[PDB]
């Protein structure tokens, strides 16, 4: 009920996959290049990691508690507002070790560097403790 | 013609595990359409390399 | 006796529940059948930019701010429209074993019904809170019932403590008091208006509550109108109890440490969802050691539990008078509409008149107090508590038929209440369109009433399901529960 | 924290569940009732006429009504095993709703299984911890638990009383044009009884329904016993004003007053009615209606309907009790000569409340010896967050028959100057 | 292979600040 949902049974392997069917798909292009695979999958991962946890607010379904839950996004609420639990932290080590393949593929470019790095930083400011109701002149 | 209709039974499994059965059938060929055209273009570059 | 385990609780029977986890292939499938509904549910909240009907806010002198929240709408027109054929259905007979359900079908993909001109003759249903089996338009049992219509009315037109307050409730409130054992007890109007209109009588401002993690909307909506700070325990753990319950008595209120006013325990007999019987003998031995008080709620725990079945208080050999507040209803073993309290004589003298519900809203019909006074003679002495003695038998019996055939059930193995675990969202709606096909209804609960992967059907057992009815359903299951590969368990 | 202090403080001693009760000697008296609560009653063991009873039509004693009760009960049975999606829906729960529809001319009606529990589980569905509720301080304790359950911030405004609900709404204004983000999503309503159990008076719809716009407000008339017996129909407040039921945005009721029955509707436009069926919250978490219950309440949907001039004969019988009663010492009568259920209380009260309930309680108690029975009004002290003067009410009905009606006018009269 | 400037550099940041993300234990 989006405080359980990233602490329930399996949820982290189908997340795993879910980069794997996102990466195959788009390895499988025919006018594209290894570089600009890796440099992909990077954006849309932190893209959706963005507008699916930072964007968001409130319930696809209707709270019992009057909409207490009305006015935060999605991230300020799995596990009932303590920050560094067991499956809080392993959606920040994921777009790192994300970050470190697409380091090690792509070859250490410049205007790649730029890329993939500045939708690697879009992800881990909100998700610091000392950023949590704080919304930067918008939503 | 046993073996027929028990492969339609397969399809009807498809149509149960990831959801394609409550789908609305004029939404249902939009994502038989994306799971075709992908795995015919992962054999595209999966016969060239 | 047969377990002392550590806490101080004392079975008298062996326990034997088992909750069996659920596989990792299809806790994965899972994600996906939800993953493909939450996709085409934002690809078709897209496609409402323009102008299946909707319901149109008024527009001729309106366009203020607009009613709904319509991202809290989601799950009610993208996973619960799509399948909400199932779990509405009209019915046209007694509720019994047998029931005759009015056939409809949609046009419009379940955004509106029509009804054709059918009635689905002889259904066995297992899905309707019939335990004893009171619930039938024959019989002597319901004779009795229409003597009182003939006469007094339907229904009183005033409230207890004004005018309105007949001999047949005082009658009643005497037979539930000796039924169950205790001093005295109070009748209300609904089950559901008992612990949302009294909950707030009892603990008040600096108090504290223990409640589970599922107790029902009553328990909590009584929790929310006392203002009084409300701590979640786990299901049926009784080492995250005893935590919650220590860390409560040497700590205080959040803000300032004072003590704690007084705090109770909010726990039920059967939980409905998932049937599984608390673990009553340890907590029986756990609030005298800390103090605290017992909030029981026999919901579905009465009539069913135990032999000469008066509540699960029976079903492991206590006393009622440990247990410090015995709310139940009358709608689920009964076959009537209604709901009480029961305890010390002390503690109904304050329920009749600080009571929420003693002063404003309007007591019991005539009528149905009279179901309710002659179903619990049949009880005490016709099928009467032969009835429990035989749903002792079906409970038996069709619990361990489905887990040998491969299913996964939940729960204690004497429970009324047989969950059937279905996974998958399209397995929700296909499962329920798969029985009513082959003459048999189910109830089947979906997704925000349940965790993310458990989603699971419920079967409600009756003492009016007999043998070749009850055959015939596990034959039923055999062909449906291989059909749609519902054969999760690994025994 | 050392191990052996956390064995010091269990030493510890909560406060019992229960006060030791009475205040005095607080017992209230539980007026036991031998048989029906009929126009001939007998209250403890007294034979006597009633005046508490909110059966205005009298169709509680009706025969037809009796009929129908009993040619359902022997096809469906007493109750209905479960909620009301889980296979608890009959026929006359589908027939019920589409009568009270087509009598309040709206598109739905929901029904709920209790008459307290239709407002208290309908208030909550719609406001959500953000909006703004305008409530007329005197209202029913089974509105002020909606108000409790749906935490809005709520602004009480006086009864009966405009110019101080046009301020709460310029502080709105002000408000909006404060902060016009915040503004913009806070979906403020107006929740008001249309006749009051608490006062017996008429709140002024006209005023009111113009006022909706003005200020982009919704209204929730809760018309309790203003059902049954306002118009020339039975439609309440809203046909007596002669304005559009479009207008007013969910109207609920209660089926337990003025119909002899058990629960409450609320009817109103399929935009509003639907939301309440996956969100009710005692709509899909109690059971169902009895089906007994529902065909006596289509009976008398149908007396109500096929002989409209039973709600003319009520209305200047309570130009009879109402005239007739005024002008006397001790005690003050402030209820409107529309509304059927007075309140009867005492002018110049005296000092504490608990000796003043005592005072009032013997005009009732020294009446009832004379076969005429009377109500002394009970509250909640602590809890009811504005509570009126204790008071008695007079009840009247259509089954009164002047002649011993105004016999009850003379023999209240005569006991309320031998006591005051 | 295995030197770019200023890009080993930040992912030397981001490599030690995982192992003060994975002992944090507590907050509110
Ligand atoms: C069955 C159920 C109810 C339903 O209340 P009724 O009015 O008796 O139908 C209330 N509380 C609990 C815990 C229940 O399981």
């Amino acid at each position: 009920p989006n405080t359980r949902v990233m602490n329930s049974r399996g949820i982290w392997l189908s997340y795993v996959l879910a980069i794997g069917l996102l990466h195959i798909v788009l390895l499988s292009i025919p006018f594209v290049s290894v570089p600009v695979v890796w440099t992909l999958t990077n954006l849309i991962h932190n893209m959706g990691m963005y507008i699916f946890l930072h964007t968001v607010k409130g319930t696809p379904f209707e709270t019992p508690d009057q909409g207490k839950a009305r006015l935060l996004t999605h991230w300020e609420q799995m596990d009932y507002g303590v920050q560094f639990t067991a499956s809080r932290k392993f959606l920040t080590i994921t777009p790192i070790v994300l970050y470190f393949l697409t380091s090690f593929y792509t070859k250490y470019d410049q205007i790649h560097f730029v890329l993939n790095t500045v939708s690697l930083m879009s992800v881990l400011i909100p998700k610091l403790p000392q950023l949590h109701g704080v919304r930067i002149f918008g939503i | 013609a046993r073996a027929w209709k028990q492969m339609s039974w397969f399809y009807y499994q498809y149509l149960l595990v990831t959801a394609l059965y409550m789908l609305e059938p004029w939404e249902r060929t939009v994502f038989n359409s994306m799971l075709v055209s992908i795995v015919g273009m992962a054999l595209y570059t999966g016969y060239v390399f | 006796i047969h377990h002392v385990t550590q806490n101080g609780g004392l079975y008298k029977r062996p326990f034997n529940e088992a909750f069996e986890e659920t596989p990792m292939l299809v806790a994965v499938l899972t994600y996906v059948g939800y993953g493909v509904l939450t996709l085409f549910g934002y690809l078709r909240d897209f496609l409402r930019y323009w102008r299946c009907h909707h319901a149109t806010e008024r527009e001729e002198q309106k366009d203020f701010v607009s009613l709904y929240q319509d991202f809290e709408n989601f799950y009610t027109r993208n996973l619960y429209m799509r399948i909400r054929d199932n779990w509405n259905r009209p019915i046209c007979s007694v509720p019994g074993a047998r029931v005759d359900i009015m056939e409809r079908q949609s046009h419009d993909y379940n955004w509106s019904f029509k009804y054709t001109g059918n009635i689905i003759k002889g259904v066995i249903n297992m899905g309707s809170y019939n335990y004893l089996g009171f619930a039938r338009n024959t019989g002597s049992c319901q004779e009795a019932a229409a003597k009182v219509l003939e006469e007094y009315g339907a229904g009183v037109c005033s409230t207890r403590q004004e005018i309105g307050n007949l001999d047949k409730h005082e009658e009643l409130e005497e037979l539930v008091a000796r039924f169950l054992g205790v001093e005295a007890a109070m009748a209300y109007g609904m089950g559901f208006a008992t612990n949302s209109m009294n909950i707030p009588a009892l603990v008040g401002k600096g108090c504290l509550i223990l409640s589970d993690e599922l107790n029902h909307a009553s328990l909590v909506l009584g929790a929310r109108l006392s203002g009084a700070t409300i701590r979640i325990f786990k299901h049926n753990n009784m080492q995250s109890l005893e935590k919650l319950l220590k860390d409560a008595i040497v700590y205080g209120q959040p803000r300032t440490r004072r003590p704690w006013k007084k705090i109770l325990i909010l726990v039920e007999g059967i939980y409905s969802m998932e049937g599984s019987i608390v673990r009553l003998p340890e907590v029986i031995a756990l609030k005298k050691k800390y103090k605290a008080y017992l909030y029981l709620d026999e919901a579905h725990s009465i009539g069913a539990l135990g032999p000469t079945g008066r509540g699960v208080v029976e079903y492991f050999g206590l006393d009622p008078e440990d247990v410090d507040v015995m709310m139940g209803t009358f709608t689920k073993s009964f076959g009537a509409s209604g709901g009480y309290i029961g305890g010390k004589k002390e503690l109904i003298d304050y329920l009749r008149t600080h009571s929420h519900s003693a002063v404003y809203a309007t007591s019991l019909s005539p009528p149905v107090v009279e179901q309710i006074i002659t179903s619990m003679k049949c009880i005490m002495g016709s099928l009467g508590k032969e009835c429990v003695q035989q749903l002792a038998e079906n409970t038996r019996y069709f619990r361990r038929r489905l887990k040998e055939m491969g299913f996964i059930i939940y729960g204690n193995e004497d429970s009324p209440v047989v969950p059937l675990m279905l996974y998958m969202p399209a397995k929700i709606g296909a499962f329920g369109r798969e029985m009513l096909k082959r003459n048999i209804g189910v109830v089947v609960v979906g997704f925000p009433a349940t965790p993310i992967i458990e989603s699971r059907a419920r079967f409600c057992l009756s003492a009016a399901h007999t043998k070749e009815i009850l055959d015939t359903a596990l034959k039923e299951i055999d062909e449906v529960g291989d059909l749609l590969q519902l054969k999760y368990s690994r025994h | 924290t050392v191990k052996e202090k956390e064995e010091l403080i269990e030493e510890w001693q909560p406060e019992p569940l229960v006060p030791p009760v009475p205040k005095d000697h607080p017992a209230l008296n539980y007026n036991i009732v031998s048989g029906p609560p009929s126009h001939k009653t007998v209250v403890n063991g007294k034979e006597c006429i009633n005046f508490a009873s909110f059966n205005f039509l009298g169709l509680l004693d009706n025969p037809r009504v009796k009929a129908a009760a009993l040619a359902s009960l022997k096809k469906y049975g007493v109750g209905t095993c479960g909620p009301r999606g889980f296979y608890g829906t009959f026929d006359v729960h589908l027939d019920l709703e589409d009568r009270l529809a087509k009598f309040m001319k709206t598109e739905e009606a929901i029904i709920y299984s209790y008459g307290f529990a239709t407002i208290a589980s309908a208030i909550p569905a719609y406001s959500k911890r953000g909006d703004i509720v305008f409530v007329d301080r005197a209202a029913c304790f089974a509105i002020q638990k909606g108000l409790q359950a749906s935490r809005s911030d709520i602004k009480l405004f006086k009864h009966n009383d405009m110019a101080d609900l046009e301020r709460l709404l310029k502080e709105q204004e002000i408000e909006d044009q404060k902060n016009p983000r915040k503004a913009r999503v806070t979906r403020r309503f107006i929740v008001v009884e249309g006749l009051y159990m608490n006062t017996g008076t008429i709140c002024p719809l006209p005023e009111l329904v113009k006022l909706k716009y003005k200020y982009k407000a919704r209204i929730f008339l809760e018309e309790s016993l203003s059902f049954g017996v306002l118009g020339e129909h039975g439609r309440g407040v809203t046909e007596h004003y002669g304005i559009n039921i479009d207008d007013i945005d969910l109207i609920s009721a209660n089926m337990e007053n003025a119909l002899a029955s058990i629960g409450g509707f609320c009817c109103g436009r399929s935009f509003v009615i639907d939301h309440q069926r996956l969100s009710g919250q005692g709509y899909c978490f109690s059971a169902s209606l009895p089906p007994l219950l529902a065909a006596a309440a289509i009976e008398a949907l149908n007396i109500m309907e096929e002989n409209p001039g039973i709600f003319a004969v009520l209305k200047e019988k309570c130009g009879q009790i109402h005239k007739a009663l005024q002008g006397i010492s001790g005690l003050k009568v402030v209820g409107e000569s529309l509304s059927p259920a007075f309140h009867l209380q005492l002018e110049e009260s005296t000092g504490s409340r608990e000796q003043d309930v005592r005072l009032l309680q013997e005009i009732v108690d020294q009446c009832m010896n004379r076969s005429i029975a009377l109500t002394q009004a009970r509250y909640l002290e602590k809890e009811e967050k504005c509570l009126p003067p204790p008071s008695i009410r007079v009840v009247v009905t259509v089954e009164q028959t002047e002649e011993e009606l105004e016999r009850a006018a003379s023999t209240i009269k005569e006991v309320a100057q031998a006591v005051l």
